[PDB]
């Protein structure tokens, strides 16, 4: 909506912000992944000191839950990638809408000689 | 809608009216009373002096020569009716271009109107081509080239025809404005050639305006109809349509090119 | 199929028939009986007066002058059979262009027909180029440019030739319509120059039409054959083919541009 | 801003001054005293010789011939005021092109200024088209073609008009510089034709500069206003706008092309 110049500024802002958002999400997620590795290493430090059978069975189920959490993060990353692709497609659609609006054959105006 | 020749023609008409027709009307109106009285008093004085002085033949020489001068001056000062003649030229172009050779009658239409309508059909086809180019993001500049070709053909045909019409109108306006100075040239034998030349140019540009209005109206109407039938559907061959467009454009263009030479040649052929 | 010059020629021929030929025929038909009886009665009256008081040379000068006036008026009024002369021009174009210089026998067609066939071959090659451009979404606009160049070459050549044919036909129609007035110019010694000029223009445009019929038919048939052998396969060099197309187009165009000066020069060279 | 015709005109003016006008000024200044004294002493000498020994008509022929020679030499030596006439031409262009036919109040601009402003409007529209082409990475070269068309139309109109203005100015500068040699040509009967031809060419290029100033100013202002209204918003048809641009351009180019022939024809029509 609005003038074609506003459409142009909105589209350029969306493109730049989308690229920056992709980068920032990747960076923060990688930091989280490194902390996840530290946590896994900690769980294996506990495995060395386990004494009874109940303790090691609880630790096995804890590590299984940890694996489930990493699985969930994998699914979330897949979902983020799909959303990234959808956002790029939407930006392209907006570009083409602006292009169609400029070149539409339904336009009736032209400069006036005065 | 597409309106380019109507505003341009109105603008040029206003410039010719304010600067070539009104100024001539202002000058003739200012001198008409004073020159009238002066000529009458000169007639009386010269008659008395020649009957009491230098030899003259009153019955034939004086009356006949005075009649010649009087008729020439009357015609020359009747050019002060410039508005009638400029509007006569303004009416001439559309009346002939509308139905002289078209065969299609309308309640009211000017030459600029018909050129604008035909050019609107052509430019609408070009706009549709541009829209198709917009649809295909890549693999779409072919439609852009099609639109450019259509635009150039329609524009160049319309521009040539309208510009020669403008030349005819401007020239006729300037000649009508400068008329009285050249009708006055009949008074003296050495200056008769000036009237002959002015008359020849008037005939030249009148023949020009008739030929352009008639032939240009016919050709531009044909081109407009052809472009109005042009469609980028799946049933019409694009190459055939664009080729027909360019062929019609170029045919009309060169036919119109021959016409100025024809007008000048007929004007020269008539003795004058 | 590609049909552009046939409808255009038919439209222009209908226009000229309705506006020049039919009006001239109707005007001659309206005056023929009345002028005939008036010319006869005037001859009788002048004969009686010259034998009864006026200055006369009874048998030599009266018979000679009467015969001159009668023969000249008979030819001019006979120009009233305009429909024959218009059909003669419209058939002079195809008979010459069909087989006079082509050599290869053509069963039967018109000038517009052959121009249409050759232009169809060119435009079909352009359409194939556009199709190839459509196949390669990107890296395909090169084929679009190829199609544009083919389309422009074909269109320029066909338009140039057909437009000069149209000019010749229109001019011949107008001259045939205005014929009787200039045949009457023979009667008056001061007005003999009008007949001389009319005859010179008639000869000019007749030579014009002969030259374009012949040469244009030959050149357009050559171009049509060349384009009909063009293919975007893997065995033909695209550059060679497009270059041959543009070379043939430009060669034909410049030759055809030299022809009008030749026609006018020949008409001037014959005294008339 | 767009400033091209102002620097070019100033460059050509400096060149034409420093060579054509300054050489003629200094050469006339160097010979003026010598020729003055020589003519005076020669007049005294020939007077003494004719009154003592030579064939003479004392009071009528000798005094009249001396007067003719003196007036012609004085006029030819008045060419030593070259800067006056060069400034006269360089100011005749702007005064006429400014408000003679435009009808708009003028701050005191020049012809180059108005051409620059209108061409700036056109080139700004082309630059906006290029910007839009930059926005659409692919599917944007259509806007590049639009910009190329706008740029070519504006540039070619401005170039034709400005180049004929330049031709008129250069020709007038050369003629003014060589003026004295042709004003001295009235002294002897055989060399009279040289002055006649020089005067005819002066009239030719003066009429050229008048016509181009007026008409080019009007047309270029109209084109500038039209292009200043052009916008690539969603409300104007791109095809309509570009077509109007090309039509205005071509209409102006051909009208201007008719002008040199008109100027030369008028100069020839005046006897001289």
């Amino acid at each position: 909506n609005g003038s074609v110049a506003d459409m142009r500024r909105s589209i350029e802002e969306r493109s730049r912000t989308a690229a920056a958002t992709d980068k920032a999400v990747g960076l923060r997620a990688y930091e989280g992944a490194q902390q996840r590795l530290a946590q896994i290493e900690g769980l294996m430090d506990e495995i060395s000191r386990t004494q009874d059978q109940k303790a090691i069975e609880e630790l096995q189920a804890r590590i299984a839950g940890e694996q489930a959490a990493i699985q969930n993060e994998t699914t979330k990353l897949q979902m983020i990638a799909q959303l990234r692709q959808a956002e790029q497609a939407l930006i392209s659609e907006q570009r083409r809408e602006r292009n169609m609006r400029i070149l539409s054959s339904g336009n009736q105006g032209m400069p006036t000689i005065q | 809608a597409f309106e380019l020749f109507t505003p341009l023609f109105n603008k040029i008409d206003q410039t010719t009216a304010t600067y070539v027709t009104d100024i001539s009307s202002r000058a003739i109106a200012a001198i008409t009373p004073v020159v009238s009285v002066g000529l009458t008093l000169g007639f009386i004085t010269y008659g008395w002096l020649i009957i009491r002085g230098a030899v003259e033949m009153p019955v034939a020489e004086f009356l006949n020569r005075c009649l010649r001068i009087g008729i020439i001056v009357s015609i020359a000062l009747a050019g002060g009716l410039y508005q009638g003649e400029i509007a006569n030229a303004i009416t001439t172009v559309p009346d002939e271009l509308a139905s002289a050779l078209l065969g299609n009658p309308t309640q009211g239409a000017s030459a600029a109107a018909l050129v604008d309508q035909s050019a609107q059909q052509g430019f609408d086809r070009a706009s549709e081509a541009f829209e198709e180019a917009g649809f295909f993001s890549s693999d779409g500049l072919l439609y852009g080239l099609f639109g450019i070709i259509i635009l150039l053909a329609t524009g160049l045909l319309a521009a040539i025809g309208g510009a020669f019409l403008l030349l005819a109108k401007i020239a006729l306006a300037l000649l009508a404005g400068l008329g009285p100075l050249f009708i006055l040239a009949l008074i003296w034998q050495p200056t008769h050639r000036f009237f002959d030349q002015w008359a020849q140019q008037v005939l030249n540009y009148g023949l020009l305006i008739v030929l352009f209005a008639a032939v240009f109206g016919l050709l531009m109407q044909i081109f407009g109809s052809y472009m109005a039938d042009l469609r980028f559907d799946g049933a019409q061959n694009v190459a055939y349509a664009i080729g027909g467009s360019v062929i019609l454009s170029i045919v009309s263009i060169v036919l119109l090119m021959q016409l100025p030479s024809i007008a000048s040649g007929l004007a020269g052929g008539i003795g004058l």
